[PDB]
């Protein structure tokens, strides 16, 4: 594409420069063109481009539920309508999300997931592949929410089966992948006796690993914890 | 809304 | 432009919602097409337009500092020298941030200036030129950082002019201008006397005007005196 | 950084 004629490795540093600017939208087109150079992501790339489309991706979804509130309010009775501007743009953003939401899985699908060898890097893409249907999820309607939900649970059951059979329970990306698997039951399969489960077994069986770790791993590790703790306050 | 990384 | 076939009232209500939803690049395109329809802007869409702009070149100044900063470390003395990219990066969202001044520049040159007949939007729009070649002031270095200070001292002159012969000392408007002339000053034209002393006759002249004033409009004016004070506080 | 508006 446009990054075409960049070096592979002008493309990580610009990379990581956008980050430190706070670039996000750069961060992550730059990353895109280091994917489509077609060699494997090392695991400091992988959260280049995982960060890059995270923070893209968040403003959008952030952005479509200020805008997906008032539009609900704008429809109510005993107040006033006023036009269709609130549900143009309200699409508007949803279309630039969905677009956003295709790119990354259009990576994973040609070629990442495919060339990954690797537990970590295959778990940390199906990871990432029911992420994003996760997202495309949350906005779907049509005679589609249901195919989209599925091809989240289905990538991510796959990174659990991986990740449960080649990863220690204290392994960051078998906590996060836990973690989101465990937010897509609660928030989108409307599965919350599942994401309590999950929630629940993932951070009691990692608690019982944590012996293994040195502090630096403990660190990382009890971070995720502490998101299944934060989650299950918050359903519990 | 829940935490995710 | 492209948003020609919206009508004006469409382009200011999405950039209304474009703010609650923090799209500022949104709600800069908006209101660049809500100006481009050729009628004056009131009051409310003026702030609109203003800030947008802020914000969207506010991320843009805020990301160059950061790459400046890297660049000038990377080109010093005992480390090392590591490649173009820092500069072609520092450069690409230079010219970004230049286009975008460039844009707000021909927004009010083209032609919402010649066509302000009143003290208040007059000043305003004078306040922004003066701002926006302030803007590129902060990145010019070749044969152009005089010419670019000299614009924007002249649009921030006839401002302070018609702003001390039409307007009372506390006017918000008059405020805001002075704070920002005097940020020019000290930072720009490297006349930080001229800087201080006009942040405090600014000040001064309102302090002794705030008794002409409502509680609602006491709270405006006190607002941005304060931002003076600030300064005051940082340059003595 | 001084305060603009
Ligand atoms: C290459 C690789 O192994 N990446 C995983 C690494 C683990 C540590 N870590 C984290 O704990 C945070 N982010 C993520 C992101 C994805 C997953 Cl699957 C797990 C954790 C960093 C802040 C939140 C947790 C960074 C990525
Ligand atoms: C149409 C109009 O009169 N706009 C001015 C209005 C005055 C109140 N106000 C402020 O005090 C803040 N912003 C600005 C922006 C530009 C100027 Cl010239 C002065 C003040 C709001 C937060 C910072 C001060 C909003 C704009
Ligand atoms: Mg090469
Ligand atoms: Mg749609
Ligand atoms: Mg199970
Ligand atoms: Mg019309
Ligand atoms: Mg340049
Ligand atoms: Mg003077």
């Amino acid at each position: 594409g446009a990054m075409g004629s960049m070096e592979r490795a002008s493309l990580i540093q610009k990379a990581k420069l956008a980050e430190q600017a706070e670039r996000y939208e750069d961060m992550a087109a730059f990353m895109k063109g280091a994917v489509e150079k077609g060699e494997e992501l090392s695991c400091e790339e992988r959260n280049l481009l995982s960060v890059a489309y995270k923070n893209v991706v968040g403003g959008q979804r952030a952005a479509w539920r200020v805008l997906s509130s008032i539009e609900q309010k704008s429809n109510e009775e005993g107040s006033e309508e006023k036009g269709p501007e609130v549900r143009e743009y309200r699409e508007k953003v949803e279309t630039e999300l969905q677009g956003v939401c295709d790119t990354v899985l259009g990576l994973l699908d040609s070629h990442l997931i495919k060339e990954a060898g690797d537990a970590e890097s295959r778990v940390f893409y199906l990871k990432m592949k029911g992420d994003y249907y996760r997202y495309l999820a949350e906005v779907a309607t049509g005679d589609d929410k249901k195919r989209i939900i599925d091809s989240a649970r289905s990538a991510y059951q796959e990174a659990m089966d991986i990740s449960k059979k080649e990863m220690p329970p204290t392994n960051p990306i078998r906590l996060g992948l836990a973690l989101n698997f465990s937010v897509f039951h609660y928030e989108i399969a409307n599965s919350p006796e599942e994401a309590i489960s999950l929630a629940k077994t993932t951070f009691d069986e990692a608690m019982a690993d944590l012996h293994t770790l040195s502090e630096d791993s403990y660190k990382d590790s009890t971070l995720i914890m502490q998101l299944l703790r934060d989650n299950l306050t918050l359903w519990t | 809304f829940p935490a995710t990384v």
